[PDB]
RNA sequence: UUAAAGGUUUAUACCUUCCCAGGUAACAAACCAACCAAC
């Protein structure tokens, strides 16, 4: 018993050939049959045919014999047929309003999410629907983890290096961060997790959040878990105020938090706020002096991943009291000097997969750029605030889509969040950049900044790129450009200074062997997002659209605080690089 | 059942039959028109018997399946329906007692195991604050349940015994909060 | 052969007047189908006569209990109602007499079966019946005697047991009697007859045993159900020993079933127009209808108001979704109407606004929830005396 | 009922039935047209009615050698749980102390009621109070049924573990008193 | 008002018998399902 997703009529009545089984009235559910290859319904009971060794389900060919379904072979002489007059028969039929067009539903349920245009109008589609999508792609991805086949350690070479066998019949998941796999243990008759852990090429080099010393039997499975439904929408309509509502503003502000405090005040004076920090701009010091601002405000920080509710808390230890803050933790090492599990605090910082049912004067959401629809519909049902914050920035990588190989994700289709932000624009903007040399300053708002962005230091000089194709070489799940890496290597010889900085690249395959040849540390533009490091050395190893994205590349290049190498191989954004430009030795 | 087309048939029928009634005209003319009349109602009493079925086969079907919807979503909210239901007997079953003892539940006040109904039998009580010492403890008496225990006992929760005049107003911020009274009837 | 068997013991969950845990016994198939092959025409014999004096398988409705105490009071001299209720039927039979009563049902296969055979099927019951193994809570124990509520043919042995009672109870009486005192030509030879043939017979006499089963049919009229009795007999005789009074069978059970019996489980009655006092939970009223005089059963108001106010499953608290339940309870207090006291029929009262209220509600929540009708006519016959009236009238 | 043999033989009576009425010919012409189409009515009847009647009782016989296979496959699988179940539970018979003992047997007939008293190598006594407990299985080993058993397990009504020094007679109003005590046969 | 009887087939109408398919009502028997009461 449930409510149409297109039309919130009350019916009973799931379709169940889709796998969120969405409940669908009367007519929607007949128009999505007729119209696609789904063609079981389910209702409380499913609408099957009750004949022993039978296996008709589709509803347009069953009738209603007795108190049960049967097809035209096994029905009892007086019955009627389910499917019929433009609606499928069911409970609540009196009360059904209809849709004039399922295309949108119907291109939901049956896309595959290997389209942008999917996504497009996952996010462009009605909030019912785009609830449905968030769902739908959701379960999506987390089916087709199950997809990829089992590695089991057959030989343990060394410490941190393995020896993986794969299973027969199925694909093998690509070695990056990007898939946390998960050690089970060789037991009786059950199995017994070992904890998450990452893989990468060696023989095969494996990163553990905890260390042991595991043995031939253990196995690693990307460890899947149940997509519950989305009821709250991903934004609460808008509201705007004439005054500050529940929230009292601190009478006596520091010159730290000063050039935020008018914002703070639209903070009050609108339901929901979005906020666009670039890098280096203060964004958990905003989020920290809005708490500051209203010292009697009730405020959940809340973040998907771990790392930036950790964020968030090292910076509460340096401005916030402690014993007004709390860490919720699910029953990985993360915040670990705030209470744990306590909700009714002043101050609680949790992911969004774990937060509580609870209200708050005010809810800060930090990086929205790796926000999905589904995080947002999560905090919206769990969080009841006065007021939300929305940090972040669409020109900062989203959330990696696996299922997405045709079209590329612009940031306006990132989240609800981001497509305000993209849309209308954001309403408050941090417009000083405190981080990158003004050269880079000027290249990324250039780029992605609409030339908003201004920099606070000044030319460093240190600024450097060079246009070199190289050599494009591919392994099973990445790319490496070892010609790049022997001009790195030549200009570390020539600038041994430079052997300071530290190595980015968009393939891990690519760190690992700039790892192994030049020693430096090495980073994937995702994972280092919400990172600073003095000396960049940036190489783009091939021209593709995942190394040529506007968003990746500025958050590449915003990780040097004085300098930074590019050896670039896309040509565009070379003449868009505001470097000084080197030759080729 | 109106809308048929048997029934303008039939109608058809019955209306040529009253025209020969009124008129007398034969008697194997008319015969004719009852040779085609009754079995216009032969096929009249038929199309509108299965349907008639039917409609209240779908009736009594459609509502066995709404009484297992409501069987099936019935027993699955019980745990909130159980004590939603005992709460509303509980505030109508007014007594001083019970109204005490669910106040001091709802504000600070827990007793940590069953309360004893003999009068020399142990009860332990949780205080989180002072304010509700106020309104509880006032000396040596304990008052609870509509009944008096004398103190004997009260610790803070670091297991530290505190004796019972340090308490007052200004010095409370100096002691663990969740205080365990020890008390026996009187 | 022999087989021994299993039974396992079960926690009941229903309700009662006292906090006790009745249990149950889950016996296993090879004795329900070795038993039922036998017993099953043994028994549907006895469940399809009427006018015996067990009465087990004939229904109380359309007169039947009317018919019932008529039977009890067959030419009665001067009739007095008895009943009694053995303290533990189930956990103190003794062992013979559970053999005894197994070996009168045995007696009717004179024909299909050899001696021998019939030695192993009434073994196989000692084995699976009386001393077998119970598991009770994971655990193997051996049943030192009693019975076994649960097999086939527990209601008839109780039966046999409870006649087999009475009638001894009956000749201890006889036989404790001065014998000089006695006045009776006829009864006092009988006495002396029944002493020569207990004691000085070694074989069975058929004519004597006919005669006393004459005598006690004449004056001793029972009428049995499982461990339950009720008793009509001639206040004369018992007055001078000539039949059973209460303190003969209270000695029988003293001294034949190791247990004393109070007067709480026991009852008499010197007025025979009221009916029995109690019967299978059951009280009688004598009530008038259609130009006749006819005894109703009536239960306790406090059980069947139980039974309304808590129910076994947590669905079962809604009486919307099963309005047929109550159906029932009002025909099985329906006859509460005729009670002089007032409130015992307000709960019938009660039963029938009850229910058209329930009635009315699912055809409120149905209209609303789904814009169809389907309330009907026969379902207005539900709150309506007529169809309960009809269901306790002699016509079917 | 349209791909009978018949069906031809109402679209021919039919087709000049309704080809000779609107060439309206006679009545005396039309007798035979009226009567051949009306015995043709009753040649659909009766080759219909033996039809219509026997998909119903093929029907039925269908479900019922269905639910008959359905039901011979459970016999197996009952019969396969059976036998292996029998085959699991032998395997803990301890096939060497029972030998001793039947082999003792004038005639091999023992009874079943000694065959845990002597061969079982575990026990497990349950305990209402501290009481009794004194008294049938105080200290770390104890005697019966002519053996000695030394305890490795204590456990309450909650299953778990007790320490035998939790066991006094001041600390016994703490612990839940269905006590489970399991011990080895000593040797 | 019009010799009689007999004769044949056909048409019409009536009545009777049987067969056949349609529907209504009743009765019973079985199976299945839910629920109640008694020991
Ligand atoms: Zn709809
Ligand atoms: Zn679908
Ligand atoms: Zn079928
Ligand atoms: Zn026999």
């Amino acid at each position: 018993v449930g409510a149409c997703v297109l039309c919130n009529s009350q019916t009973s009545l799931r379709c169940g050939a889709c796998i969120r089984r969405p409940f669908l009235c009367c007519k929607c559910c007949y128009d999505h049959v007729i119209s696609t290859s789904h063609k079981l319904v389910l209702s409380v009971n499913p609408y099957v045919c009750n004949a022993p060794g039978c296996d008709v389900t589709d509803v347009t060919q069953l009738y209603l014999g007795g108190m049960s379904y049967y097809c035209k072979s096994h029905k009892p002489p007086i019955s009627f047929p389910l499917c019929a007059n433009g609606q499928v028969f069911g409970l609540y039929k009196n009360t059904c309003v209809g849709s004039d067009n399922v295309t949108d539903f119907n291109a939901i349920a049956t896309c595959d999410w290997t389209n942008a245009g999917d996504y497009i109008l996952a996010n462009t589609c009605t909030e019912r629907l785009k609830l449905f999508a968030a769902e739908t792609l959701k379960a999506t991805e987390e089916t087709f983890k199950l997809s990829y086949g089992i590695a089991t350690v057959r030989e343990v070479l060394s410490d941190r290096e393995l020896h993986l066998s794969w299973e027969v019949g199925k694909p093998r998941p690509p070695l990056n961060r990007n898939y946390v796999f998960t050690g089970y243990r060789v037991t009786k008759n059950s199995k017994v997790q070992i904890g998450e852990y990452t893989f990468e090429k060696g023989a095969v080099v494996y990163r553990g959040t905890t260390t042991y010393k595991l043995n031939v039997g253990d196995y690693f499975v990307l460890t899947s878990h149940t997509v519950m439904p989305l009821s709250a929408p991903t934004l609460v309509p808008q509201e705007h105020y004439v005054r500050i509502t529940g929230l009292y503003p601190t009478l006596n502000i520091s010159d730290e938090f000063s050039s935020n405090v008018a914002n703070y005040q639209k903070v009050g004076m609108q339901k929901y706020s979005t906020l666009q920090g670039p890098p280096g701009t203060g964004k958990s010091h905003f989020a920290i002096g809005l708490a500051l601002y209203y010292p009697s405000a009730r405020i959940v920080y809340t973040a998907c991943s771990h790392a930036a509710v950790d964020a968030l808390c090292e910076k509460a230890l340096k401005y916030l009291p402690i014993d007004k803050c709390s860490r919720i933790i699910p029953a990985v090492e993360c915040f670990d000097k705030f209470k744990v599990n306590s909700t009714l605090e002043q101050y609680v910082f949790c992911t969004v997969n774990a937060l509580p049912e609870t209200t708050a004067d005010i809810v800060v959401f930090d990086e929205i750029s790796m926000a999905t629809n589904y995080d947002l519909s999560v905090v919206n049902a769990r969080l009841r605030a006065k007021h939300y914050v929305y940090i972040g920035d669409p020109a900062q990588l989203p959330a990696p889509r696996t299922l997405l190989t045709k079209g590329t994700l612009e940031p306006e289709y990132f989240n609800s969040v981001c497509r305000l932000m993209k849309t209308i624009g954001p309403d408050m903007f941090l417009g000083t950049c405190r981080r990158c040399p003004a050269e880079i300053v000027d290249t990324v708002s250039a780029l992605v900044y609409d030339n908003k962005l201004k920099a606070h230091k000044d030319k460093s000089a240190q600024c450097f790129k060079m246009f070199y194709k190289g050599v494009i070489t591919h392994d099973v799940s990445s790319a490496i450009n070892r010609p790049q890496i022997g001009v790195v290597r030549e200009f570390l010889t020539r600038n041994p200074a430079w052997r300071k900085a530290v190595f980015i690249s968009p393939y891990n395959s690519q760190n690992a062997v700039a790892s192994k040849i030049l020693g430096l540390p090495t980073q994937t533009v995702d994972s280092s997002q919400g990172s600073e490091y003095d000396y960049v050395i940036f190489t783009q190893t091939t021209e593709t659209a995942h190394s040529c994205n506007v968003n990746r590349f500025n958050v590449a290049i915003t990780r040097a605080k004085v300098g930074i190498l590019c050896i670039m191989s896309d040509r565009d954004l070379y003449d868009k690089l505001q470097f000084t430009s080197l030759e080729i030795p | 059942f109106s809308s048929l087309p048997s029934y303008a048939a039939f109608a058809t029928a019955q209306e040529a039959y009253e025209q020969a009634v009124a008129n007398g005209d034969s008697e194997v003319v008319l015969k004719k028109l009852k040779k085609s009349l009754n079995v216009a109602k032969s096929e009249f009493d038929r199309d509108a018997a299965m349907q008639r079925k039917l409609e209240k086969m779908a009736d009594q079907a459609m509502t066995q399946m709404y009484k297992q919807a409501r069987s099936e979503d019935k027993r699955a909210k019980v745990t909130s329906a159980m004590q939603t239901m005992l709460f509303t007997m509980l505030r109508k079953l007014d007594n001083d007692a019970l109204n005490n003892i669910i106040n001091n539940a709802r504000d600070g006040c827990v007793p940590l195991n069953i309360i004893p109904l003999t009068t020399a039998a142990k009860l332990m009580v949780v205080i989180p604050d002072y304010n509700t010492y106020k309104n509880t403890c006032d000396g040596t008496t304990f008052t609870y349940a509509s009944a008096l225990w004398e103190i004997q006992q009260v610790v803070d929760a670091d297991s530290k015994i505190v004796q019972l005049s340090e308490i007052s107003m200004d010095n409370s911020p100096n002691l663990a909060w969740p205080l365990i009274v020890t008390a026996l009837r009187a | 052969n022999v087989i021994p068997t299993i039974t396992q013991m079960n926690l009941k969950y229903a309700i009662s007047a006292k906090n006790r845990a009745r249990t149950v016994a889950g016996v296993s198939i090879c004795s329900t189908m070795t038993n039922r092959q036998f017993h099953q025409k043994l028994l549907k014999s006895i469940a399809a006569t009427r006018g015996a004096t067990v009465v087990i398988g004939t229904s109380k409705f359309y007169g039947g209990w009317h018919n019932m105490l008529k039977t009890v009071y067959s030419d009665v001299e001067n009739p007095h109602l008895m009943g009694w209720d053995y303290p533990k039927c189930d956990r103190a039979m003794p062992n013979m007499l559970r053999i005894m009563a197994s070996l009168v049902l045995a007696r009717k296969h004179t024909t299909c079966c050899s001696l021998s055979h019939r030695f192993y099927r009434l073994a196989n019951e000692c084995a699976q019946v009386l001393s077998e193994m119970v598991m009770c809570g994971g655990s193997l124990y051996v049943k030192p005697g009693g019975t076994s509520s649960g097999d086939a043919t527990t209601a008839y042995a109780n039966s046999v047991f409870n006649i087999c009672q009475a009638v001894t109870a009956n000749v201890n009486a006889l036989l404790s009697t001065d014998g000089n005192k006695i006045a009776d030509k006829y009864v006092r030879n009988l006495q002396h007859r029944l002493y020569e043939c207990l004691y000085r017979n070694r074989d069975v006499d058929t004519d004597f045993v006919n005669e006393f089963y004459a005598y006690l049919r004449k004056h001793f009229s029972m009428m049995i159900l499982s461990d339950d009795a009720v008793v009509c007999f001639n206040s004369t005789y018992a007055s001078q020993g000539l039949v059973a009074s209460i303190k003969n069978f209270k000695s029988v059970l003293y001294y034949q079933n190791n247990v004393f019996m109070s007067e709480a489980k026991c009852w008499t009655e010197t007025d025979l127009t009221k009916g029995p006092h109690e019967f299978c939970s059951q009280h009688t009223m004598l009530v008038k209808q259609g130009d006749d005089y006819v005894y109703l059963p009536y239960p306790d108001p406090s059980r069947i108001l139980g039974a309304g106010c808590f129910v076994d499953d947590i669905v079962k608290t809604d009486g919307t979704l099963m309005i047929e339940r109550f159906v029932s309870l009002a025909i099985d207090a329906y006859p509460l109407t005729k009670h002089p006291n007032q409130e015992y029929a307000d709960v019938f009262h009660l039963y029938l606004q009850y229910i058209r209220k329930l009635h009315d509600e699912l055809t409120g929540h149905m209209l609303d929830m789904y814009s169809v009708m389907l309330t009907n006519d026969n379902t207005s016959r539900y709150w309506e005396p007529e169809f309960y009236e009809a269901m306790y009238t002699p016509h079917t």
